[PDB]
RNA sequence: UAUCCGGUAAAGCGAAUGAUUAGAGGUCUUGGGGCCGAAACGAUCUCAACCUAUUCUCAAACUUUAAAUGGGUAAGAAGCC
RNA sequence: GAAACCUCCCGUGGAGCAGAAGGGCAAAAGCUCGCUUGAUCUUGAUUUUCAGUACGAAUACAGACCGUGAAAGCGGGGCCU
RNA sequence: GUCUACGGCCAUACCACCCUGAACGCGCCCGAUCUCGUCUGAUCUCGGAAGCUAAGCAGGGUCGGGCCUGGUUAGUACUUGGAUGGGAGACCGCCUGGGAAUACCGGGUGCUGUAGGCUU
């Protein structure tokens, strides 16, 4: 019986990181807006490594952040394609949980020769009421701490509203 | 595992932030730009217009700073305003505009001046300031302290202002973010301002969920429902608190007595109660484990 | 040869004290200095314009102007031989009021207050101060316990 | 090869650290602070015999060294190879230094020659703990470990239990108390103060 | 007699910075070498760095502390009311 | 993959602030944007080196003409040396 | 008793975890038509008032860390002035006045200004 303690999706992040520049990740950004609808925003890289091919200031990554419905909507495709399987290794200890897909065309969308196979990386904020506090302007705070979200609470919250297993090793 | 970056060394090398910093309040960058004076002025007051939206409030207070703590030479709070005809809405746009407008003539009333500085009156919404008048009192003059609040174009905070200057204090001020003002041509209207201050925008989106469905505006708008605030009825009555504030805005209080005095709170455990607790848990660890 | 920077040797002078950096909290800036004010120089790191020199830290002196956020404030430097009285226009932070003066005009006060009253009863009343006298004449009553014996306690090596 | 001991003797300079700008500091000669049964416990040896100081003067790592061997040699040829604990308590911090002639006393400012302990009056250089059927073996220990210091140095028998702080009277009814918990070569004091699960943790 | 200024002596390093000894504890890390292992955070040691309490010993160009001696002012008619 | 990008947590500054080092700095003095030319015109006063001359460097004002900000303000080069 | 708004001094006010919070507040909270701003109504801005003290916030708790303040350390370390004092030196003792700092052990754990609530 408990009030607002309510476990919810606080945000869903979608990361393609092709690690290119120029026209490769001009083509995964409109996976994710065509995933997502809305535009992305492209990152830049930190730093230069001759190992990678990366050079600093230069756009490695495509990226987004969807909240409410159509976060919740595309979390479930992303564990359709995976499933309903993660394991415990997937959880972090703050209570969020990620996963990879392989190929973006298995959420559901067309292939192109050209808009090939993006692979891509679901990570879920999960949250409660009254976690804005963090990041609010004025009267700032910590979220307590019998409110924070365990690794354990949000491994249950999965295994109950998408009925997922969990699977160790 | 890891290094703990919080160790005994990480506390005494520690340094906190002032009180009001920590509690997310005071922007002290800012507070000595708008409250020291020009040490030449010296002990000539330095007022500043403080205005604050809270989720249910508006608060509009005058207050130049003493050493002491600064003092509150008038205030104005949006849960008066019942007494002068506004029901609902007290931390919308327009009810910004009364409780600042309040806080002039209630701060006039005090020196006299509600005679002289009856200020604007019909409310155009246009750049409007006072003009001390020659041979009389000179006028009021107080600075907008915005706080922590964005101070973009439509700031309920400019709300307060515009009506404190209405009211009649010269405060300082530019159109460039009243609601009106445009980003992409830069000019202002002053009759979207005035729709602002009459409360237009709100009636005119209660009119919009009617149409679209009724539920959603019957969730939106419930004490608008209760109490009777119907669109059409809206413009009227923020016109009707402006009269009556312009009429009496003198502040009396209630006379508050009749107390039993008693301890809501718990009072702090004296060291002798402590001392035993310990005593106590210590004998009740031996005894526990003389038997296991 | 040493190097005549301004700065030079004030690592530790203009040095906020341990836990007190940050914020210069506001009193210090919002109080009255009027000309005539006995006040002691003080510099400090976080504000650097208006800074005094080095030689003035420490040094008291009156205040002679007063401008928006500065005061003008004539104090005796030593040069060799010869004593300067010199107007030196530091910004606010790196000034207080100097305690020095307050106590006598306490004293003053006091004395007025002294003066007026025993005139009426005609009771003359000590206004100049007076250094400690010697302690006068009085008893110690060892009372009951006679006094405590002390022997000068056998050296030993304890390292 | 290097200077006389004779020529470094007094505290006479400011103390120079190998550091940022002291550097190209040749190694100690002292290296090994302590030896003997080192990873031995509280209760196994409570006797701490020292060599104090009774000059304010420089010893160097060279001499360190040498009185380390010499009187470790004759407390494994006495008692026994795993007889005895012994810490060197002086560590060769101090840079001394060495303008060199083939210019003149033209910019003279030495190169760093060695290192060398500082030691006050009433300092202790070297320690001693064993037994108390030991004492005599460590007292020769120090007495002839003297002979490669300069100065002169008392020998002494501490009224401590081993290398820890407390008075060797009291050592064993602390550990009755629980005042005293063994850690090693050393022991730790537990007070009352620190939150009651510490104090649950023994007693139990 | 009031009142400011100070960062030297000393002291400190279970407080920062840097130095530095030892054992307790720790698969934190991970390794490189082993021994018993096909191999296994399996067992057993080990030495690397890191960390949890302790512990040895230091600083002209480090310091939480912090003297003595020391430098300002002030102690009235150019003041009070 | 020890290093690419994303996300949550801790983080008194252990980063950064053109350069030596010292000081200073966290809803900044750091980073990122928006608008800018106060690095403009003009009197004296003062500080620092000092002989208490210059130079340079700086501090407080004052008068102009601007910038920016809702405003209080800040800004006549570079946080200070 | 206690809160809110603006505060002064800035840890006796910080951090950690634990418990309790009547009323009024303060919040979280529900929305995006308009103002405003985002990749994203998360933040920011704006319009609300169905829920709830879970969190923030307050008050308390902990043989808590930390900080604050006493003791001890110690008349010890250091030190002004003195001697045709000692000592081969290094250094030390006395006279004359001044006098610290850890470890260790106690106690304390925000005070308060202006304006306005609530407990009628
Ligand atoms: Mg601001
Ligand atoms: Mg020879
Ligand atoms: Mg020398
Ligand atoms: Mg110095
Ligand atoms: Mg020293
Ligand atoms: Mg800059
Ligand atoms: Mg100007
Ligand atoms: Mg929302
Ligand atoms: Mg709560
Ligand atoms: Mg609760
Ligand atoms: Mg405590």
């Amino acid at each position: 019986e408990n009030p607002m303690r309510e476990l919810r999706i606080r945000k869903l992040c979608l990361n393609i990181c092709v690690g290119e520049s120029g026209d490769r990740l001009t083509r995964a950004a409109k996976v994710l807006e065509q995933l997502t609808g809305q535009t992305p925003v492209f990152s830049k890289a930190r730093y230069t490594v001759r190992s990678f091919g990366i050079r600093r200031n230069e756009k490695i990554a495509v990226h987004c952040t969807v909240r409410g419905a159509k976060a919740e909507e595309i979390l479930e495709k992303g564990l359709k394609v995976r499933e309903y399987e993660l394991r415990k290794n997937n959880f972090s200890d703050t209570g969020n949980f990620g996963f990879g897909i392989q190929e973006h065309i298995d959420l559901g969308i067309k292939y192109d020769p050209s808009i090939g196979i993006y692979g891509l990386d679901f990570y879920v904020v999960l949250g409660r009421p009254g976690f804005s506090i963090a990041d609010k302007k004025r009267r700032t705070g910590c979220i307590g701490a019998k409110h924070r979200i365990s690794k354990e609470e949000a491994m249950r919250w999965f295994q109950q509203k998408y009925d997922g297993i969990i699977l160790p090793g | 595992f890891v290094k703990v970056v919080k160790n005994k060394a990480y506390f005494k090398r520690y340094q906190v932030k002032f009180r009001r910093r920590r509690e997310g309040k005071t922007d002290y960058y800012a507070r000595k730009r708008l409250v020291i004076q020009d040490k030449n002025k010296y002990n000539t007051p330095k007022y500043r217009m403080i205005v604050r939206v809270t989720n249910r409030d508006i608060i509009c207070q005058i207050a130049y700073a003493r050493i002491e703590g600064d003092m509150i030479v008038c205030a104005a709070y949006a849960h008066e305003l019942p007494k002068y005809g506004v029901k609902v809405g007290l931390t919308n746009y327009a009810a910004a505009y009364c409780t600042g407008l309040l806080l002039a003539r209630r701060l006039l009333n005090r020196f006299g001046m509600d005679k002289i500085y009856e200020g604007q009156v019909e409310v155009t919404g246009d750049e409007y300031n006072v003009e001390s008048i020659d041979g009389q009192p000179g006028a009021f003059t107080c600075y907008l302290d915005a706080g922590l609040a964005r101070t973009t174009t439509g700031n309920k905070v400019f709300g307060a202002l515009k009506g404190a200057v209405d009211g009649g204090l010269s405060i300082p001020h530019s159109t460039k973010r009243f609601p009106g003002y445009d980003s992409e041509s830069k000019e202002f209207n002053a009759e979207v301002h005035r729709k602002h201050i009459m409360g237009q925008n709100v009636a005119d989106y209660m009119r919009y969920l009617m149409e679209e469905d009724e539920d959603a505006y019957k969730k939106q708008f419930s004490q608008y429902i209760k109490n009777n605030v119907t669109p059409d009825m809206m413009e009227e009555m923020y016109k009707k608190a402006h009269a009556a504030i312009r009429e009496n805005p003198v502040y009396e209080k209630k006379p508050k007595r009749e107390v039993k005095k008693k301890r809501w709170n718990r009072p702090k455990m004296s060291l002798a109660q402590k001392k035993d607790r310990v005593a106590q848990k210590k004998a009740s660890f031996l005894r526990a484990q003389e038997r296991a | 040869t040493n190097t005549k920077g301004k700065r030079r040797g004030t690592r530790y002078m203009f040095s906020r004290p341990f836990r007190k950096h940050g914020v210069v909290p506001l009193a210090t800036y919002m109080r009255i200095y009027k000309k005539g004010d006995i006040v002691d120089i003080k510099g400090m790191g976080t504000v650097q314009k208006g800074m005094p020199h080095k030689c003035y830290h420490g040094k008291t002196g009156r205040v002679y102007n007063v401008t928006q956020h500065a005061v003008g404030i004539v104090v005796n430097k030593q040069v060799k031989g010869k004593i300067l009285a010199k107007r030196i226009n530091v910004r606010i932070e790196h000034i207080k009021h100097s305690k020095s003066r307050d106590s006598f005009l306490k004293r003053v006060k006091e004395n007025d207050q002294k003066k007026k009253e025993a005139k009426e009863k005609g009771t003359w009343v000590q206004l100049k101060r007076q250094p400690a006298p010697p302690r006068e004449a009085h008893f110690v009553r060892t009372n009951g316990k006679e006094p405590e014996l002390l022997e000068p306690i056998p050296y030993e090596f304890m390292a | 090869g290097r200077r006389p001991a004779r020529c470094y003797r007094y505290c006479k300079n400011k103390p120079y650290p190998k550091s940022r700008f002291c550097r190209g500091v040749p190694d100690a000669k002292i290296r090994i602070f302590d030896l003997g049964r080192k990873k031995a416990k509280v209760d196994e040896f409570p006797l701490c015999g020292h060599m104090v100081s009774d000059e304010y003067e420089q010893l160097s790592s060279e001499a360190l060294e040498a009185a380390r061997i010499c009187a470790n040699k004759y407390m494994v040829k006495s008692c026994g190879k795993d007889g005895f604990h012994i810490r060197v308590r002086l560590h060769p911090f101090h840079v001394i230094r060495i303008n060199k002639m083939l210019t003149g006393m033209r910019g003279a400012f030495g190169k760093p020659q060695g290192t060398v302990a500082r030691v006050h009056i009433g300092q202790v250089i070297m320690s001693i703990r064993t037994k108390l059927q030991n004492k005599e073996h460590v007292v020769e220990a120090l007495r002839r470990a003297k002979f490669k210091f300069p100065g002169r140095q008392k020998i002494h028998i501490s009224k401590k239990w081993g290398f820890t702080k407390f008075n060797a009277d009291e050592f064993e009814d602390m550990v009755a108390e629980k005042r005293l918990i063994p850690d090693g070569c050393g022991v730790k004091y537990i007070p009352n103060r620190g939150p009651l699960d510490k104090w649950r943790a023994l007693h139990s």
